[PDB]
């Protein structure tokens, strides 16, 4: 079956295997490359593997599919498919027993603590050059576990010589052999002869009594292995980790092949079991002979080292070649290959039904339409249109329907018309950086060989037309279909999770012919008539009788808040024709229509009636100004463009005064950088006197049209600039000097002529000169920007909210941030959509604004804002109670429709790439300011808090730091250290509070942790990010943000772990299991007075021992309860980076693909855990449905079907 | 260039790809996380295990909806298959439960 | 009631259903069991149909087979009828195995 | 479109999949059972390995 969850690892023994193998491998050799020909009983063995091929043995005696079930007489192979090759193992069986690097390289290896033993001293013991004592017996004085090495064999045997009794007087029926051993065998039968239990109740005792610093810790270790060896009851006893035998891999993972050269490409871990073959060939060799000592103990200590080497090599001290060294290639390398293997081709991929081409700007298309070249539709579709040619019941075979469908002859396509109108397609953006990079579609046929795609919606993918080559895919699957035409489609994705913007604001074009529409001439074609709206109107247009354009006065209805109004306005056909369009819920619309208004109204259109009607009223606007700005017939020439004439005044008028300025220059009183700075301000001057001169020249002109006026002003594109050098001054331009200078001062002499007359040879040098270096400005700020995105996208990972309510009355109490001068971030949007707590009224009487656990509303908010309240109580992420996950009610907003969040949705990766994505634009501020603020780093620059309160009185000074304590009513004088470089926000006679800062720089979060808590750490984190994006021009709502720090308030650190570790500094997300465990789960059973049944290994029987001699030995534990203290679990909580935060998960995949895959299995297939798969990033490597989207609720809701 | 189905490797189950042989495009980290931000039901699924790297089931996914099912019986992808063979297991103890 | 296949635009069914993704879910169930319920009629009665005669080139003999064929295939996807289904909202929603108002 | 020197004359047009170089190698680097070789090369279609 596949179908599976609820994992579970631990160790094997050896008997389990060559149950799965087909026999030993007997033969040393490789393959026969010389050959070519497969080498029996070898590391390429059929008999052991198997079918080297479908249907195959490895003398070809079979080599057809029709030989299904048959076998080979010469080798042990089932002739049957490939496939069986890559499950079935064979076996190397070692002559000589060996012990495990894996617990050898682990720092705490559960070896050395529970025999306790030196490292080194043991590894000797192992490598054959030490002897130890083993089972002495009645030994005369050497005991169970000196270190001695020569004679003592001498000195015992020939002072002992009794009788032979005890099976070759031995400690197995009988002492008096004191014998020692050299490590596998000696720990082998110590192991497998021993018990520990009553070794941890004395380990309790001891840890009662006992050394407390060394030897409770480093035996309390001890207890943590050995009590780990016994939660297991499956038990993975510690007997099972010799490697006796080890399987072999299949030659499917380790091909050969005869590449050019007399040379043959095969896995170098071929060559390491071949190795290790061959000396355990030349060990059998070198031992079945009656050989000295010395030999065995080379050969077998040999022996270890290779398959220590094999298993993992390098460990020891490696060839160094400084170009690039080359070390055999190891097998857990390739298993530990985090970012070498585990990171990018494990999840990148090929595909299979994609394709790929070019894009052309749609004219005629709706908003959920594509234009789709015939063949790729042909092509993708393909299996859709076999199966309605099937259908259809003209043909029979799939061959005869690729046939068909390939050449493509003259039968129809009215199929793929068909499925390619209810089977929508993914389009697909290469660099997609947030959400709105892939969408769906309804595709369309169109001629050619280019993809067409609507104007309005590639600002989503922020792409331009140069030619690109976007990707497209096929679901194949109903519910991915419905997934797509419900969530995915574009109509429904109006709006920037970022924030509430809006994504589809329209382009030049639009803009330009809705601006020659709505414009405002006095005198025209039918000046001063009355109408009644509509029909008079368009009759009166439509007979040329008036112009496209006059000042009329007509009858219309708009509503007064919001009701029906119906008055006499002066508007003109045009405004009318599109206020055709404007809802009837919204009122009438009467101003120029720029591009400002634009956005305005399809904001308030969107936040009054919603995303299908916002998006029809888009459309049709679209439409219909684009229309017309085209039959205006709209062009540029030069004789709009009027050069002023007093231009040719002005730019001469300011040489005399230049003239003058020189002279006095001339006479020298005057420095040389106030003379660069006086004349770079007098042409200036002149280039601003003519630029608004101009602009205005250009407006009066016809005030109908000038191209270059309305491109200008409607915002269609352009600047003041740009036109200003399509018809005055260059301007100045910088002298940079591109090298070891500031660039800074400016050229003295300007460049005075316009694009329109020509440039002279040295100005147009110069401008190659300043462009160019911009060009390489921008390609280095491109290349800086990089590294910010990638880290700061890397960032963050993580899993979902999960309740619909979160029940903590304790919110925040949100107001509004002003920066000591003014107001930078407002309350609105700061309060709007956020779950209100108490119900609120106006201070003017008897007016409810809010029912509490109410959605809050754009009205509510604006009135709220006119109220003179300052202040209002709403939850934070943060104060959620509610564990693995967050409320619904917690977070509110859903920010990408305009509703509450609901259950099943995953906000925090949307968190991620929104806060991540502006880092492009980012320019202390950038990459190393964030990441200091995430990653819990010092500042280094030390701020600390005055921790304290009272009122500042100055003491002494001067030292080169200035200890200081403001005052303590409390009755406190304890003295601060900020250094006098740091500047200090103190000043006498102020009253300073506890956890206010003092000094300059960051707050370490130590101080705010441990004073204020983490709330207070958290929003003051948050507010300086928020400072920062801010101060870059760019907006994001705090709720992403704030979701990301959360994560990093997880954790405490234990102080007072009575029942643990005492340093299992462990996460305070995982606060549940401090007291509800306690070891004993809340101290129910501590007591053997009465009975415990649990701690019957002692001699407990009523007998006037469970009633008198109370149960055992410390009456009831003689001091404490069990534990020589109450077993408080204190703690406190700590802030930690967000690297180390993540690395410190709970998963063995998620640290297993994260980092150290060693450590991790090490501490897990010790404890034998099990994995029951409920993780989002272990679920995605698992391949199946994640837990979130569909993972919370329908995970169950399954039945029926 | 386009594709639906198309000849398979001897290294793995992947189609390549380049025009030269048409395969298809890597799928890679990032539209991954774009389908993790909305709830993909079977997208990412079928992205993942029958769409790519299984040559089996691609086989029977093909041939089923060529043949009338077009629910499909998603298993488990060999790099769960290559995850148990190649961390080697060593005495080996794999889950059945 | 005719749908015509067109792209869905939806608020209702946050009226109707009390969460969009279980919505997207059930819409995709009762999608599955429109589809299976199709798809066996159609097989067993175009089997039954074309009993007599399994060649290609005999299929076309009276062109009308392949009219209904296409008149057939003229009709909207499950997903568009259990959407609606939804928009009449004939059908109601609870804990696991929601069903039809069929009984 | 290939001549009788198994590759492709001047003066043709050239639908995708067709023949360009006629390239056809006996190559018994098949050590393991060239018999196969011969098997499949007397059948007349010549595949043969």
């Amino acid at each position: 079956k596949n179908n599976f969850s609820k994992i579970r690892i631990t160790l094997a023994s050896p008997e389990e295997i060559l149950e799965n193998s087909f026999g030993e491998v007997l033969k040393p050799e490789t393959i026969n490359y010389r050959t070519y020909k497969p080498e029996r009983d070898g590391l390429f063995c059929e008999r052991i593997f198997g079918p080297v091929k479908d249907f195959e043995c490895h003398c070809g005696k079979y080599k057809r599919i029709r030989y299904r079930g048959i076998v080979c007489d010469r080798c042990g192979v089932e002739v049957t498919e490939k496939k069986v090759r890559r499950e079935r193992m064979g076996h190397i069986h070692l002559v000589v027993p060996v012990a495990h690097i894996w617990y050898f390289r682990s720092l705490p290896n559960k070896i050395g603590y529970l025999l306790g033993l030196p490292t080194k001293k043991l590894d000797a013991i192992i490598y054959y050059e030490r002897y130890v004592v083993i089972q002495p017996g009645v030994a005369e004085g050497l005991s169970q576990l000196d270190l001695l090495s020569e004679e003592e064999y001498l000195d015992k045997l020939d002072e002992i010589e009794r009788t032979h009794k005890g099976n070759q007087n031995l400690e197995d029926t009988n002492p008096d052999k004191f014998i020692a051993k050299i490590g596998a065998e000696a720990i082998y039968d110590l192991l497998c002869r021993v018990d520990l239990d009553s070794i941890s109740y004395e380990l309790r005792d001891r840890a009662n009594t006992d050394g407390s610093q060394q030897r409770k810790t480093e035996a309390l270790k001890r207890l943590q292995v050995v009590e780990s060896f016994r939660a297991s009851k499956g038990v993975n006893r510690p007997e099972w980790m010799v490697m006796k035998v080890i399987p072999v891999i299949p030659p499917d993972l380790r091909p050969l092949v005869p590449l050019d050269g007399g040379r043959f490409a095969t896995s170098d871990l071929n060559d390491l079991y071949r190795r290790v073959i061959i000396r355990n060939n030349r060990l059998k060799r070198l031992i079945e002979i009656k050989a000295p000592e010395v030999i065995l103990r080379n050969e077998k200590r040999m022996l270890q080292e290779a398959v220590d080497s094999l298993f993992d090599n390098s460990r020891k001290s490696s060839a160094v070649k400084s170009d690039n060294n080359r070390p055999l290639k190891s097998l857990s390398d390739s298993l530990k290959g985090k970012q070498g293997r585990f990171r990018q081709n494990l999840l990148g991929k090929r595909v299979d039904y994609s394709a790929r081409s070019v894009i052309v700007v749609g004219p005629e298309l709706k908003m959920h339409e594509c234009g789709l070249p015939k063949d790729m539709a042909a092509e993708l579709y393909k299996p859709f249109i076999i199966r309605k040619l099937i259908e259809r019941g003209i043909v029979k075979t799939v061959k005869s329907a690729k046939k068909i469908v390939d050449r493509k002859e003259p039968v129809i396509w009215d199929i793929l018309e068909y499925v390619m109108k209810g089977h929508p397609v993914l389009l697909n953006r290469a660099p997609t950086l947030h959400r709105l990079g892939i969408q769906a579609f309804q595709p369309k046929l169109i001629e050619g060989k280019a993809i067409q795609l609507h104007p309005l919606s590639c600002t989503a993918f922020n792409a331009d037309f140069d030619g690109d080559q976007m990707a497209v895919h096929l679901p194949l699957s109903n519910e991915a279909i419905l997934e797509a035409q419900l969530l995915m489609l574009a109509s429904h994705n109006i709006l920037n999770p970022a924030n509430g913007a809006p994504i589809t604001v329209p382009s030049q074009d639009m803009v330009l012919g809705l601006y020659y529409i709505t414009k405002l001439r006095p005198n025209t074609k039918g000046h001063g008539l009355i109408f009644y709206g509509p029909e008079e109107a368009t009759i009166a247009y439509n007979e040329g009788k008036v112009d496209i354009h006059a000042p009329i006065k007509v009858y219309v209805e708009d509503y007064e808040n919001g009701e029906l109004v119906r008055r006499m306005v002066e508007t003109s056909v045009g405004r009318l024709m599109v206020n055709e369009y404007v809802p009837k819920k919204v009122g009438y619309v009467n101003e120029v229509l720029g591009k400002k208004a634009l956005r305005d109204i399809i904001g308030s259109v969107i936040k009054i009636c919603g995303v299908a009607t916002t998006a029809k009223f888009l459309d049709d606007i679209k439409n219909l100004g684009y229309y017309m700005a085209f039959k205006g017939g709209l062009s540029f020439n030069l004789a709009d463009v009027l050069i002023p004439d007093e231009k040719d005044q002005l730019i001469q008028e300011g040489y005399t005064a230049v003239e003058q300025i020189m002279q006095d220059y001339s006479m020298g009183f005057i420095t040389f950088n106030e003379r660069y700075n006086q004349i770079i301000d007098t042409w200036t001057h002149i280039n601003g006197r003519l630029s608004n001169v101009l602009i205005k020249q250009l407006s009066s002109d016809n005030d109908g049209f000038n191209s270059v006026f309305m491109m200008m002003d409607s915002g269609a594109r352009g600047s003041k600039e740009q036109i200003r050098q399509l018809s005055g001054m260059r301007g100045l331009m910088a002298k940079p000097q591109k090298s070891g200078a500031e660039g800074g001062q400016i050229i003295e002499n300007p460049i005075l002529s316009n694009f329109k007359e020509g440039l002279s040879v040295l100005e147009y040098f110069i401008s190659t000169h300043g462009a160019r270096k911009g060009l390489a400005d921008t390609a280095l700020k491109t290349a800086d920007a990089g590294y910010l995105t990638r880290r700061l996208v890397d960032v963050s990972h993580d899993v979902i909210i999960t309740e619909e309510d979160c029940g903590t009355l304790r919110g925040l109490l949100t107001t509004e941030l002003k920066q000591n001068e003014d107001v930078v971030a407002s309350l609105y949007e700061r309060i709007l959509g956020r779950v209100s707590v108490h119900d609120i009224i106006h201070p003017t009487t008897g007016d409810i604004i809010v029912r509490a656990g109410e959605e809050i509303r754009e009205q509510a908010a604006q009135i709220i804002e006119d109220s003179p309240i300052e202040a209002v109580e709403i939850r934070s992420v943060l104060t959620c109670e509610s564990k693995k996950g967050v409320c619904a009610k917690c977070y509110g907003r859903n920010l990408a429709t305009n509703r509450m969040v609901q259950r099943g949705e995953v906000v925090g990766v949307i968190a991620a790439q929104s806060i991540g994505e502006p880092g492009t634009q980012l320019t202390t501020g950038g990459l190393p300011r964030v990441t200091e603020l995430f990653e819990a780093r010092n500042p280094s620059n030390p701020a600390i808090v005055s921790e304290i309160d009272g009122e500042i009185g100055f003491g002494k000074l001067k030292r080169g730091n200035r200890e200081i304590t403001v005052t303590s009513k409390l009755g406190e004088e304890k003295k601060y250290l900020i250094p006098l470089s740091k500047q200090l926000l103190v000043q006498e006679n102020d009253f300073v509070r506890a956890g206010t800062p003092l000094s300059d720089g960051a707050i370490t979060p130590a101080d705010i942790l441990a004073i204020k808590g983490p709330t207070a750490v958290q929003e003051y984190i948050v507010n300086e990010v928020q400072d920062v994006y801010r101060l870059q021009g760019v907006k994001i709502n705090d709720k992403h943000f704030e979701v990301i720090v959360r994560q990093m308030m997880r954790k405490v650190e234990i102080v007072d772990p009575g029942d643990t570790l005492f340093l299992e500094q462990q996460v305070v997300d995982k606060f549940e299991v401090m007291e509800e465990n306690d070891r004993i789960w809340g101290k129910k059973v501590v007591i053997d007075a009465g009975d415990s049944q649990v701690l019957k290994a002692g001699q407990i029987v009523t007998a006037r021992k469970l009633r008198d001699e109370n149960s055992m030995l410390k009456r009831k534990d003689l001091k404490i309860v069990k534990v020589r203290d109450a077993k408080s679990a204190t703690a406190s909580q700590i802030l930690q980076g967000i690297t180390r935060a993540a690395l410190q998960t709970k998963s063995f995949m998620s640290a297993a693909s994260f980092q150290e895959t060693t450590k991790v299995l090490n501490e897990a297939a010790i404890c034998g855990k099990t994995d029951y798969l409920e993780g989002l990033k272990e679920n995605v490597i698992c391949g199946h449905l994640i837990p979130a989207g569909t993972g919370l609720r329908d995970y169950e809701k399954l039945v029926v079907m | 260039h386009a594709r639906s189905i198309g000849p398979y490797s001897l290294i793995t189950q992947q189609p390549l790809g380049g025009k030269a042989q048409f395969g298809g495009q890597r799928f890679g980290e990032m539209e991954v996380w774009a389908l993790e931000a909305f709830g993909a039901s079977h997208i990412l699924q079928e992205i993942l295990t029958v769409k790519s790297d299984d040559v089996v089931g691609r086989s029977k996914a093909y041939e089923a909806i060529v043949k009338g099912d077009p629910m499909p019986t998603p298993g488990i992808p060999e790099s769960l298959n290559v995850l148990l063979h190649e961390l080697k297991g060593l005495g080996l103890s794999f889950s059945l439960d | 009631v005719p749908m015509d296949t067109i792209t869905r635009d939806m608020v209702r069914l946050s009226e109707d259903t009390e969460n969009v993704y279980e919505t997207v879910m059930i819409i995709a169930k009762r999608a599955n069991q429109i589809g299976q319920q199709m798809k066996q009629d159609l097989e067993k009665k175009l089997q039954d149909f074309s009993s007599s005669n399994d060649n290609l080139e005999e299929v076309f003999e009276n062109r009308e087979q392949i009219e209904i064929s296409r008149y057939y295939e003229h009709l909207p996807k499950p997903g568009l009828i259990a959407t609606a289904e939804y928009e009449q909202d004939k059908l109601y929603h609870r804990m696991p195995g929601a069903t039809s108002t069929n009984d | 479109d290939l001549d009788e020197n198994g590759i492709v004359r001047i003066g043709a047009h050239i639908e995708p999949g067709d023949i360009l170089i006629g390239k056809i190698t006996p190559k018994g680097e098949s050590d393991p059972t060239p018999e196969e070789k011969l098997l499949r090369a007397i059948f007349g279609d010549k595949a043969g390995d």
